[PDB]
RNA sequence: UUCAUCUAGACAGCCGGACGGUGGCCAUGGAAGUCGGAAUCCGCUAAGGAGUGUGUAACAACUCACCGGCCGAAUGAACUA
RNA sequence: GUGAACAGCCUCUAGUUGAUAGAAUAAUGUAGAUAAGGGAAGUCGGCAAAAUAGAUCCGUAACUUCGGGAUAAGGAUUGGC
RNA sequence: CUCUUAAGGUAGCCAAAUGCCUCGUCAUCUAAUUAGUGACGCGCAUGAAUGGAUUAACGAGAUUCCCACUGUCCCUAUCUA
RNA sequence: GCAGUCAAGCGUUCAUAGCGACAUUGCUUUUUGAUUCUUCGAUGUCGGCUCUUCCUAUCAUACCGAAGCAGAAUUCGGUAAGCGUUGGAUUGUUCACCCACUAAUAGGGAACGUGAGCUGGGUUUAGACCGUCGUGAGACAGGUUAGUUUUACCCUACUGAUGAAUGUUACCGCAAUAGUAAUUGAACUUAGUACGAGAGGAACAGUUCAUUCGGAUAAUUGGUUUUUGCGGCUGUCUGAUCAGGCAUUGCCGCGAAGCUACCAUCCGCUGGAUUAUGGCUGAACGCCUCUAAGUCAGAAUCCAUGCUAGAACGCGGUGAUUUC
C-alpha cells in the first residue's frame, strides 16, 4: 500500500511527537513489517508504523512500548514523480495497533504517504505534503 | 561450529569466474526460439551506449497508486545507425552441437569490416577478401553453389553484419562484426534473404518496435583488481583490526585443508559479460528526424542529444533506442540489443508507453535548460552575443 | 509536466531535478541544486546573491 | 509345520432371512442386544448371540455372527524360517 | 610580525637544500580527511574520532575542611572602517 | 532455658575491590539491565591504627547514567601523500 | 541427547487423533564422563566478530497425508536442507534471560571451523587490594584492578592475470565440462463469501506493492573534492597596487568530472522429469486393490531453457598468406 521510501529512522532514533497526547518524543525501538539481516539495523520511513517509547513527555505515557506512525521524515525520499523531498523533522504520533490516533491533531505537515496509509492519520491531519 | 547467526552468502556463484570477458563484444549465448511462420528478421542488432537521460511519462498501470500519474524514469539512449549486411553462415546440427558448414560473404566490404581483420591497418596492404570477391568473378558461380549448400543444410541462418561506426562519433574506426541469427521460416528464404541483403543496410525500425521488451549484452565497465569488501560486499573488518579491514577475516575453515572456490577474494571486478533481459523500449528515434527529443506533449523541436553532447560519447545523429532504466555497459561500448527469449505478459510488458517529455539538459553539470533558446530566453542578452 | 520555480534563484526546475523541502511551518521550498539549496541552508539573502532573479530584479538586470 | 472346511457343495463374491418369550435380572435420570455387573436359558427352528458393530437421550432404523439362494473345486487359520 | 607568550604560523642574518632515483596511480595497507538520515543501535567498554576551546561581558548549583567546588553549569559578543 | 569461652564481634558497615548460595530480595534506572544506584541483613567468611565509618579537594585509577558529539555502527562511499 | 517396539491406562465413550505406565530394542557423538593411543627439542589454550561450506533429528517457506480437521487457528506426520532463520538491554561469557520485530526467529558439524584473520573483556606469569585459611613464607574452580597478541617474499590451495608449442596471422563461431538464484511477506479483490447457532471467518484465479538476496548502472538526488575550478578569510612575506609565495592540501562556501549509496535507479526466464501424495486400469486372491505388468497427475526437488567461464594438449567456418 506504499512504495519504497529511504529509510531514514533506525531503531534508537528519537523523533518529535507531532500529537497532541502529551508526549514530546518518540524513541524507536522497533518497525512494522521490517525485515531481517545480520547486523542491519530496523529502520523506518515516512508512513510506517514504529515500536516506540516516550522518553519525555507526560509521566502516564512514559516507561512502555506503544505503536507509532512516522508522519514527518526529514532523510531525502524520491516519489515516483521523481521528486527528492524532506521535511525539517522527524515527527510522528502515538497509534494503536489498529492505526487508529491517540491523540486528536497533528502540529506541523504530514507526508501524503503517511496520509494515504493511514485514514486517522489523514483525518486529524492539518497540511499534507 | 555452526555460523552462530545465518546470514545470506556475498555474492552470486553463478557469475563466476568474475574475470575479464574475453572480448569487448559481449556474446549473445542464446537467440530466440524460431518461429518459422513468421517473416525473415533479425534476432539481435548492434549499437553504442550513448548514455543516459531522463524522461517524464503518464504510468498506465491499473491497481497502483499512480495510475494515470505523472513518473519520471531513467532511460538509456543506445545509438544505432543501421547495420550493414556483408555475410551468411550456415549452421548444421551435430551429435557435438551446432557447427558451421560454410560462410559466404558479400562481393564489396566497406574499409570499416575490412579494419576489422587487421591489427595493423595503416601499414599493410588490404588484401583482405581480394580474391574472395574474384569469386564473383562472372557469373558467381562458386558463391551460388555455397548459398546452395547452406540451403541443402545448415538448419540454422545467421548473417554477419557490422556496425557503422563512422556514423557514430567515436573515434574506434574500426566496425564490430557479429552474427545476428536470422527467424523466420524456410532456410532457403533466410539465405535468400542474406543474399538479397548482402551490401545492404538494416534499420533498427525493421528490427525493434516501440514498447517491445528486449534484452541487453555487454561486457560491464571494468574497474581493475578490486578488494573483497567492494567486489562481493562483504562487512567490513572493525576499525580496530590489525593488517586491515577490508578484507574476509575467515577465509575457510581448517578442514577443507584448502581455500574454497565460494570464498570472497580479491581480484577483478568488471568488465564481465551481462546478459540483463526485460528493458523496455521508450523509443525508436531517427537521426534524419529533428524533433528527435520531442513528445506530443512537449513540441520543443530539439532531438535527444543533450545540451553540450552526450558526456565522453557526443551527439546522437543516427537511429538510436531508448530504454528504460540500464543496461550493462559504460558510454561508447558496443552493446547488442536482442529481442526476448520468451513472450512477456506480465502488464509491466505490453504497456504502451507514451513519453511526454525528454531531459535535453547538460549531462556536464546541473542543467538548467533544455534548449540554447530557452537558455537566451530566460539570460537574455549577454555581453558576448545573444 | 510542470516546471517548477527554485524558491531562492527563480531557476526553472524541471522534473526530477533538485530537492523539495517542507518547513516546520508546512511551507514549500524548492531547489534546482544544491548550490540553492546550500546558501539557503546557510541563510544567505537570494537579493544579496547576485546571479538570482531576484537580485537582478532588485537591482533592475535585464531591464 | 500343525489344525481345520470341502460335490451331503467348502472360501470369496452377489442376493434373501437374521425371529418370539423379551423392555431376560440388576441397577441407571434415561439403557429396549450394543455406557456397565451378572446370567449365557428356551421355542420356532434351515437359522439367529439375551447379541458383532453403526445409531438414539431412550426408541427406532441399518449391520454382523447364524442359516439359506447362485457358482462349482478346492479353501481357511495359526505358526516356522 | 601576529599573538599573553621562548606557543603555533610567516620572514631577516647565518646555514642547509642532505636522505637511491625514474614511470604509473590496482588491491590491501601506513598517515591525513570528508560524509546524507539516524546518533553508541557498534563494542567488554564511546576504543578511536567528533564535539568544546582564545578574550570580554553576564550567570553559576549540590556539597564544603569555608580555603574551594568554579572556566561549575549556562549564555551573549568578537571583522573592517 | 540450656551447653559453653580468654573474650564470645561492641560502635559502625555490607551481596561492598570482602556474600558461597547468587543473576540474593525490594525499590530505582531501561522497551528490555547477571550492569549502576538506594535499601534489607543469622554477614560461606564485614568490623575498629592487622584501623572502623565518613569525607571537601585532588586522580592519564575502577564503574553506571545523562546532555553534547560524532563513520563505533546501520552501511558503506570518496579524496590526498 | 534423539528414536523405536509392546500396550495397562489418559483421551466424557474409545489403547494407539494426540498421548502413554511397567518393560524392552536401538541410534547419535553438538553433553559429560571413562581411557591415556598421538603431540611436552611447543598443533597458540575462552568468547565474540568475520566468512564459507556441510548435515538433518525441519523453525519458516513449497506440495501433501492424519486429527478429538466446521471455518479460522492449531496439532501429528511424509517428500524435502532449494531457500531463509533477525535487531537489542544485562553478562567476558558459551549458556541464560527479557524486550521487540518477523514467514520463522530450528538444532548442529567443519582440529569443541575460524588469533602469521581480528579483538583480548575472561582465563592463565610477574604489580596490587580484600575475605577465609596458614605461626610463617604463602594457598584459594573466591572476589577485584593493571597487565608487549611477533613473521609470509616460499610451496600448495584460492582469487584474479600472462603465456611457449599446433604452418603463420586474422576474424566469426561451436560447446565438453564446471558453476548457477532468486526469496519471503503484506494489502486490494475473491468476500464479510464458503463454513459456522453465533463469535468469528478462509482459499484458488486477478491486481498493486514490499522483505531478504543478486547483477548492473550514474539520467536524477545525495556523499566524496588536488578540478587546488571560482570566490571569500586569517597570519606573514614580495616597498604599495595588481598579482602572487608560504601555513606538510592553511581555513571556509560552492563546486564540474570520476567514483559511488536500498542514501539513487533498473533488471532478475520457462519447459520437462520426478518425490511425498492422490488417482486409472488390473490381477495376484472369482471379490477387493494406485501396483504386481502397465499407467495419470504431482513439491521451494532434479535435469534442462536461460545466465557465467570456454577445455590455455576440444572442435568448426572463414579472410590473407611475404616476388626482391
Ligand atoms: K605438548
Ligand atoms: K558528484
Ligand atoms: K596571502
Ligand atoms: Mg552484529
Ligand atoms: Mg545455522
Ligand atoms: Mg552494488
Ligand atoms: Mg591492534
Ligand atoms: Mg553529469
Ligand atoms: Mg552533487
Ligand atoms: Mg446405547
Ligand atoms: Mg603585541
Ligand atoms: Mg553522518
Ligand atoms: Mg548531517
Ligand atoms: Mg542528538
Ligand atoms: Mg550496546
Ligand atoms: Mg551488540
Ligand atoms: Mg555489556
Ligand atoms: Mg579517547
Ligand atoms: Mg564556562
Ligand atoms: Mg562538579
Ligand atoms: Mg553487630
Ligand atoms: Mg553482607
Ligand atoms: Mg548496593
Ligand atoms: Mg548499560
Ligand atoms: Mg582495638
Ligand atoms: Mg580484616
Ligand atoms: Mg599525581
Ligand atoms: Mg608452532
Ligand atoms: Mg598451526
Ligand atoms: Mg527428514
Ligand atoms: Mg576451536
Ligand atoms: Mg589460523
Ligand atoms: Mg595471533
Ligand atoms: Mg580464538
Ligand atoms: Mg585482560
Ligand atoms: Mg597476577
Ligand atoms: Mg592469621
Ligand atoms: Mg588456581
Ligand atoms: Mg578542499
Ligand atoms: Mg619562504
Ligand atoms: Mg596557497
Ligand atoms: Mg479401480
Ligand atoms: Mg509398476
Ligand atoms: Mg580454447
Amino acid at each position: 500500500t506504499k512504495f519504497r521510501i529511504s529509510l531514514g529512522l533506525p531503531v534508537g532514533a528519537i523523533m518529535n511527537c507531532a500529537d497532541n497526547s502529551g508526549a514530546r518524543n518518540l524513541y524507536i525501538i522497533a518497525v512494522k513489517g521490517s525485515g531481517s539481516r545480520l547486523n542491519r539495523l530496523p529502520a523506518a520511513s515516512l508512513g510506517d508504523m514504529v515500536m516506540a517509547t516516550v522518553k519525555k513527555g507526560k509521566p502516564e505515557l512514559r516507561k512502555k512500548v506503544m505503536p507509532a506512525i512516522v508522519v514527518r521524515q526529514a532523510k531525502s525520499w524520491r516519489r515516483r514523480d521523481g521528486v527528492f523531498l524532506y521535511f525539517e523533522d522527524n515527527a510522528g504520533v502515538i497509534a494503536n495497533p489498529k492505526g487508529e490516533m491517540k491523540g486528536s491533531a497533528i502540529t506541523g505537515p504530514v507526508g501524503k504517504e503517511c496520509a494515504d496509509l493511514w485514514p486517522r492519520v489523514a483525518s486529524n491531519s492539518g497540511v499534507v505534503v | 561450529s555452526h555460523r552462530k547467526y545465518e546470514a545470506p552468502r556475498h555474492g552470486h556463484l553463478g557469475f563466476l569466474p568474475r574475470k575479464r570477458a574475453a572480448s569487448i563484444r559481449a556474446r549473445v549465448k542464446a537467440f530466440p526460439k524460431d518461429d518459422r511462420s513468421k517473416p525473415v528478421a533479425l534476432t539481435s542488432f548492434l549499437g553504442y551506449k550513448a548514455g543516459m537521460t531522463t524522461i517524464v511519462r503518464d504510468l498506465d498501470r491499473p491497481g497502483s497508486k499512480f495510475h494515470k500519474r505523472e513518473v519520471v524514469e531513467a532511460v538509456t539512449v543506445v545509438d544505432t545507425p543501421p547495420v550493414v549486411v556483408v555475410g551468411v553462415v550456415g549452421y548444421v546440427e551435430t551429435p557435438r552441437g551446432l557447427r558451421s558448414l560454410t560462410t559466404v560473404w558479400a562481393e564489396h566490404l566497406s574499409d570499416e569490416v575490412k579494419r576489422r581483420f587487421y591489427k595493423n591497418w595503416y601499414k599493410s596492404k588490404k588484401k583482405a577478401f581480394t580474391k574472395y570477391s574474384a569469386k564473383y568473378a562472372q557469373d558467381g558461380a562458386g558463391i551460388e553453389r555455397e548459398l546452395a549448400r547452406i540451403k541443402k543444410y545448415a538448419s540454422v541462418v545467421r548473417v554477419l553484419v557490422h556496425t557503422q561506426i563512422r556514423k557514430t562519433p567515436l573515434a574506434q574506426k574500426k566496425a564490430h562484426l557479429a552474427e545476428i541469427q536470422l527467424n523466420g521460416g524456410s532456410i532457403s528464404e533466410k539465405v535468400d534473404w542474406a543474399r538479397e541483403h548482402f551490401e545492404k543496410t538494416v534499420a533498427v525500425d525493421s528490427v525493434f518496435e516501440q514498447n517491445e521488451m528486449i534484452d541487453a549484452i555487454a561486457v560491464t565497465k571494468g574497474h581493475g583488481f578490486e578488494g573483497v569488501t567492494h567486489r562481493w560486499g562483504t562487512k567490513k573488518l572493525p576499525r580496530k583490526t590489525h593488517r586491515g579491514l577490508r578484507k574476509v577475516a575467515c577465509i575457510g575453515a581448517w578442514h577443507p585443508a584448502h581455500v574454497m572456490w565460494s570464498v570472497a577474494r580479491a581480484g577483478q571486478r568488471g568488465y564481465h559479460s551481462r546478459t540483463s533481459i526485460n528493458h523496455k523500449i521508450y523509443r525508436v528515434g531517427k537521426g534524419d528526424d529533428e524533433a528527435n527529443g520531442a513528445t506530443s506533449f512537449d513540441r520543443t523541436k530539439k532531438t535527444i542529444t543533450p545540451m553540450g553532447g552526450f558526456v565522453h560519447y557526443g551527439e546522437i545523429k543516427n537511429d538510436f533506442i531508448m530504454v528504460k532504466g540500464c543496461i550493462p555497459g559504460n558510454r561508447k561500448r558496443i552493446v547488442t540489443l536482442r529481442k526476448s527469449l520468451y513472450t512477456n505478459t506480465s502488464r509491466k510488458a505490453l504497456e504502451e508507453v507514451s513519453l511526454k517529455w525528454i531531459d535535453t539538459a547538460s549531462k556536464f553539470g546541473k542543467g538548467r535548460f533544455q534548449t540554447p533558446a530557452e537558455k537566451h530566453a530566460f539570460m537574455g542578452t549577454l555581453k558576448k552575443d545573444l | 509536466m510542470k516546471v517548477e520555480i527554485d524558491s531562492f534563484s527563480g531557476a526553472k526546475i524541471y522534473p526530477g531535478r533538485g530537492t523539495l523541502f517542507v518547513r516546520g511551518d508546512s511551507k514549500i521550498f524548492r531547489f534546482q541544486n544544491s548550490k540553492s539549496a546550500s546558501l539557503f541552508k546557510q541563510r544567505k539573502n537570494p537579493r544579496r546573491i547576485a546571479w538570482t532573479v531576484l537580485f537582478r530584479k532588485h537591482h533592475k538586470k535585464g531591464i
